[PDB]
RNA sequence: ACACCAACGGCGAAAGCACUCUGCUGGGCCGACACUGACACUGAGAGACGAAAGCUAGGGGAGCGAAUGGGAUUAGAUACCCCAGUAGUCCUAGCCGUAAACGAUGGAUACUAGGCGCUGUGCGUAUCGACCCGUGCAGUGUUGUAGCUAACGCGUUAAGUAUCCCGCCUGGGGAGUACGUUCGCAAGAAUGAAACUCAAAGGAAUUGACGGGGGCCCGCACAAGCGGUGGAGCAUGUGGUUUAAUUCG
């Protein structure tokens, strides 16, 4: 059983009403994921820091039967939840070696409503 | 804070095995003024444990009230709009008085027979895990550590 | 626009606070909401005026 | 549509205009000067330019988003908020010409205390240097002085002291509407009343209060904690009801 992929990116989809952390390869196809709303809790509970740990905590659940050694990091979009998942990685086993922002950064143009966040 | 200052308000020790924290306790039990006959509950709560268990009286009174002690509890301060359940670390000082408070309600709260076996009883229970006692430690709990982003770490 | 790991070791050190001086929330926070078109060549260089001297 | 650079920046008569490049093209400024020679200034009518929205015809349409359709909030909300979303927003051509089109202080010229920030140019042991000392344009703030102003404030980019010329006001509501003329495809624009009615509208500033404004502080005020009420039976007081009165406050 399983493909046995050496290191891979950790893309994280931070945002202000949740935070999905995707582990991936080093091509681009996810072996499995873990959100915030799916550990537990859901409604308006998430999106905060340690609810972020419990979701990046889930998914050395289900990425253990590959058995990855070394893990590269990557946030994308602001909220509580950039720094959390990084720190819940850390503590589970698997190692540092890229930790990156792809955060899309606009050229002002597109602009979405004002309203106030969580 | 700064405005008038006071440490504590104490009282006289424990009867002959002299203690300033087990006064409290008698303090507590404490019904309309009655010193007297709040002497008799937990003087003779001593005196019949001492089956039930082995060692010394006050070895097991600090042996159980451990597993009733909390670490962290709840308070309620709001900012912005929104009241947050922000989780404030509790001392040894307030954590050794919110011990003996549901221990106090455990026993009142078990209608059976007289109040020098309803507070030997849940004296024992806090040991091996039974009554409403220690479940109030556990209960606190869930409440705690779940809100545990509102409050950052030292 | 992404951070810098180009340091070697094996530490366990966050190391994200060098890059939240420069871009943090404050480029997303300016952006990401409703742009005033006029009130923002407006209101927001009165504040700066005023915040000089 | 174009981050960063962007700046209290710059350019333009106003509106307005910012990724880079090419093609055509306007205005402003400085400097040794060379030349004309007042050929100037302003300016009703008139002509031209006009943010956005809107309109006509033909295209385009990612996002946003009037309208409109659902969800939610609420006593109700055919609002705010959520999920979608058309005209529109974009391009070519024509049209409409309005805005707190605001520095709300029209243009042009000569004078009147000062202290800090841009761009050109001259000079400074050979400029040895980031620089130092001048001399012009445009542009902020200033405990800004005199003076001016009702006060706030302005202050040689003054509402300071004067000259040239044009536009405009002479109570509030009714009105910037009605009627007529003119303009427009239309929506409307421009010019512009009266009757009637009030004796007041309005501006600045002052004291106090108020604020779901801010900064800092004090009472069981909250918080921390104990006991209690509202439940129960009884006492007592008050409304409502009732009664000849169920006396009054």
């Amino acid at each position: 059983s399983a493909r046995k992929i050496p290191k891979g990116v950790i893309h994280v989809q931070a945002s202000f009403n949740n935070t999905i952390v995707t582990v991936t390869d080093v091509r681009g196809r996810v072996v499995s994921w873990a959100s915030a709303g799916t550990c537990g809790f859901r409604g308006t509970k998430r999106g905060t820091p340690f609810a972020a740990q419990t979701a990046a905590g889930n998914a050395i659940r289900t990425v253990v039967e590959q058995g990855m050694q070394r893990a590269e990091v990557m946030i994308k979009g602001p909220g509580l939840g950039r720094d959390a998942a990084l720190r819940a990685i850390r503590r589970s086993g698997i190692l540092l070696s890229f930790v990156r922002d792809v955060t899309p950064m606009p050229h002002n143009g597109c602009r979405p409503p004002k309203k106030r966040r969580v | 804070s700064r405005r008038g200052t006071v440490e504590e308000k104490t009282a006289k020790s424990d009867p002959i095995y002299r203690n300033r924290l087990v006064n409290m306790l008698v303090n507590r039990i404490l019904k309309h003024g009655k010193k007297s006959l709040a002497y008799q509950i937990l003087y003779r709560a001593v005196k019949k444990i001492q089956q039930k268990t082995e060692t010394n009286p006050l070895s097991v009174l600090r042996q159980a009230i451990r597993g009733v002690t909390p670490d962290i509890a709840v308070k309620a301060r709001r900012v912005g709009g929104s009241t947050h359940q922000v989780p404030i670390e509790i001392g040894s000082t307030q954590g050794k008085a919110l011990a003996i408070r549901w221990l106090l309600g455990a026993a009142r709260k078990r209608p059976g027979r007289n109040m020098a076996f309803k507070l030997s009883s849940e004296l024992v229970d806090a040991a091996k895990g039974s009554g409403d006692a220690v479940r109030k430690k556990e209960e606190t709990h869930r409440m705690a550590e779940a809100n545990r982003a509102f409050a950052h770490f030292r | 626009v992404q951070v810098v790991v180009d340091d070697n070791e094996p530490e366990e050190r966050l190391l994200n606070r060098f890059r939240r001086e420069v871009m943090r929330a404050g480029v997303i926070q300016e952006c990401k909401r409703r742009r005033f078109f006029e009130n923002t060549q407006d209101v927001r260089k009165r504040k700066t005026r005023e915040a000089a001297k």
